[PDB]
RNA sequence: CCCCACUAUGCUUAGCCCUAAACCUCAACAGUUAAAUCAACAAAACUGCUCGCCAGAACACUACGAGCCACAGCUUAAAACUCAAA
């Protein structure tokens, strides 16, 4: 005797249940388990509904300030011929070589933009970075 | 140099000639393809008419008139006067959408006669008199 | 001093390329069908890449090569639906091979 | 007619990893064959049908 | 009838082939829509039905269009079987 | 807080919108060199926006611009003016043999 | 039904007539997308508020009355007899 109504409740709540009413004669061997150690979230059924009107998912688009300099220097300097490698978690590539020094400059107290990014470009050519621009 | 399938255009210095003549003085063979009939008439340039042929007028009576080898009938014997009349190369404007729309063409051809060009004039009104209403079937 | 979660993802490669349309990447074939190459190049999908015409058999599994990468996952709505069709691959051009 | 022997024990484990497919015999041998094909790439008719 | 005259509609044979010339001009005529638009013009279509073909071609067309980008979305995966036997 | 978490802002990577070949170009009538790249060359016909790769506002100003300069004696209707055959092709339509 | 001919008519002007499967077959305005998503199909499901309208079928886009440039018309619109369905 048992419920395989999957839509009511949950596996704990249905269980619980129907060992209080004596319909299962002994627990299942996981119940101990779950009660110590529940889930975040009680396992229960739910009918995912569309949005309509005015309603809208709250994730958010991920943006960091760097990103600004990012566009500007893929506009500007294309990106480079040098290859991403993802695999080595500490790669830096010439865009990001270009933000570090960016930012390095913004924090010795230069604050215009126009001029910030075209003193950075001379600092890597002195350091011996190619820098071929688009156009 | 390479082919054009454009008409050299009247008052320009074009290179082609057939039999020395120029395109605008090429004779035009004027196909009318009706539903029920075929008319062919070869004119010179200057619209002097030299051969008209029907399928009518080649013996085809009825039914008979609406098809093929009755229109490439009225061609032949269209061309066939035309040649006697000294008629080699022609310009062809079809108007229509009947069965002697290409079969007029061949018997040109048949009889003697150089197509050099096609030209369709079939009439299409922009916007015009009303059609008849349509048929239950 | 752990290091967070938004803090691995700020300074990550994957993170600082950008978007990934025409971004050149290095990729390694792990698996190999015919003509086929399966070359994973750091993203959550593999790209399928026939053999080049040119240089087909030095090709091989655990090649390095070089990519153009146009998406990371190939994904389309069709009218009608309510989700994304997804067919669980990138879109990339294989360039040729990479070496020291 | 040759009787298929007991699928577990008396604590009603399964003997076979893949016991709950409902053909364990089959699909362990299609994985026994998948697995030398693996090898073989890490690595690299008249009389009989 | 007050425009010059063999400009519209008009082809050149090209070594005598008359055939080729014809089936030149005929695609002509039917990429522009000269074709059907004389067939409908033989008898009155009234304007209800017009409105009802054209509304039936232009969803047609779209379903059409619709149902070529799936199955080509869709042919990506139509390579071998990478995992054949799992 | 924390300094790596994310901020909210636009886009910076986002590209700009397409335009159409005349985006931001006047349209006149008289300009029949223009008009004339848009319609058929044998049957004069203007070319849908499918074919001319014109959004909706520029093809209604060229289908508007071709109307006024027909009529009113700069245009041909049933023809393409032999005088514009040669200019750039810039129209999705294969015809030709 | 098919073919041909031709008229009222389709057009203009000035008056009428006031109907339509006049139909997105979705009343106006405002709001919501979380609840149970929801008889079915159509077109995802609802809330507030207001007006209009409906109360078995058929009789009945009818009768009578009234109004109307309408006079073989339009609008509004019953009852008796009948049925256990529609
Ligand atoms: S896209 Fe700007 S006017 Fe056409
Ligand atoms: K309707
Ligand atoms: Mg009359
Ligand atoms: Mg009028
Ligand atoms: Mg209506
Ligand atoms: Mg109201
Ligand atoms: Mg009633
Ligand atoms: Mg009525
Ligand atoms: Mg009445
Ligand atoms: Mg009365």
């Amino acid at each position: 005797a048992g419920s395989r109504l999957e839509t009511v409740g949950s596996i704990f709540s249905r269980t619980r249940d129907l060992v209080r009413a004596g319909v299962l004669k002994e627990k299942p061997l996981w119940f101990d388990v779950y009660d110590a150690f529940p889930p975040l979230r009680e396992p229960v059924f739910q009918r995912p509904r569309v949005r309509y009107g005015k309603a809208k998912a709250p994730i958010q688009d991920i943006w960091y300030h760097e990103d600004r300099i990012r566009a500007k220097f893929y506009s500007v300097y294309g990106s480079g011929q040098r290859a991403f490698d993802l695999f080595n978690p500490n790669f830096k590539s010439t865009c990001q070589r270009f933000v570090e020094k960016y930012t390095e400059l913004q924090k010795l107290g230069e604050t215009d933009e126009e001029k910030l990014f075209v003193e950075t470009g001379k600092a890597l050519l002195a350091e011996g970075v190619i820098l071929r621009r688009v156009g | 140099t390479k082919f054009s399938i454009y008409p050299p255009i009247p008052g320009e210095e074009s290179s082609l000639r057939w039999a020395g003549k120029k395109f605008e003085e090429i004779p035009i063979a004027h196909i009318k393809a009706s539903h029920n009939n075929t008319q062919i008439q070869v004119v010179s340039a200057s619209n002097e008419p030299l051969a008209f042929a029907s399928c009518g007028t080649e013996g085809f009576r009825n039914a008979k008139k609406g098809t093929g080898i009755a229109a490439q009938t009225a061609g032949i014997a269209a061309a066939a006067r035309a040649k006697q009349k000294g008629v080699i190369h022609i310009r062809v404007v079809v108007k229509g959408l009947g069965p002697g729309r290409l079969s007029a063409m061949h018997g040109l051809i048949m009889g003697g006669l150089e197509v050099i060009s096609i030209t369709d004039n079939t009439p299409i009104p922009h916007x015009g008199c009303r059609p008849r209403k349509a048929r239950k079937l | 001093n752990v290091e967070s979660f938004a803090s691995m993802l700020r300074h990550s490669p994957l993170t600082q390329m950008g978007p990934a349309k025409d971004k050149l990447v290095i990729g390694r074939i792990f698996h190999i069908v015919e003509n086929d190459l399966y070359i994973d190049f750091g993203g959550k999908f593999h790209c399928v890449c026939r053999r080049p015409e040119v240089d087909g058999e030095k090709y091989q599994k655990g090649t390095r090569v070089r990519l153009r990468l146009l998406d990371l996952e190939l994904t389309s709505r069709f009218l009608g639906a309510t989700t994304d069709t997804t067919v669980l691959e990138a879109n990339a051009v294989l360039l040729g091979i990479q070496e020291s | 007619p040759r009787q298929r022997a007991i699928q577990w024990g008396e604590d009603g484990r399964p003997f076979h990893y893949l016991f709950y497919t409902g053909k364990q015999s089959y699909y362990s041998l299609m994985h026994d064959v998948y697995g030398m094909l693996l090898n073989l790439e890490k690595h690299q008719v008249i009389g009989s049908r | 009838a007050k425009h010059l005259k063999f400009i519209a509609r008009t082809v050149m044979v090209q070594e005598g082939n008359v055939e080729s010339a014809y089936r030149t001009l005929n695609r002509i005529l039917t990429m522009d829509g000269l074709i059907e638009d004389i067939k409908h013009r033989r008898y009155y279509e009234k304007p209800c039905r017009r409105r009802q073909r054209e509304s039936y071609e232009r969803c047609r067309r779209i379903y059409n269009m619709e149902m070529a980008r799936k199955i080509n979305f869709l042919m990506r995966k139509n390579r071998a079987d990478p995992w054949q036997g799992c | 807080s924390n300094e790596d978490l994310p901020i909210s802002m636009e886009n910076p990577y986002k590209e700009p919108l397409k335009k159409c070949i005349l985006c931001g170009k006047h349209v006149d009538y008289k300009n029949v060199q223009l008009l004339s790249q848009f319609v058929s060359p044998f049957t004069g016909c203007i070319y849908g926006r499918h074919i001319t790769g014109l959004c909706g506002k520029k093809q209604k100003e060229i289908t508007k611009a071709i109307k006024r300069a027909q009529i009113m004696g700069f245009m041909p209707v049933t023809y393409k003016d032999p005088a514009y055959l040669k200019d750039p092709k810039v129209c999705n339509i294969r015809y030709r043999e």
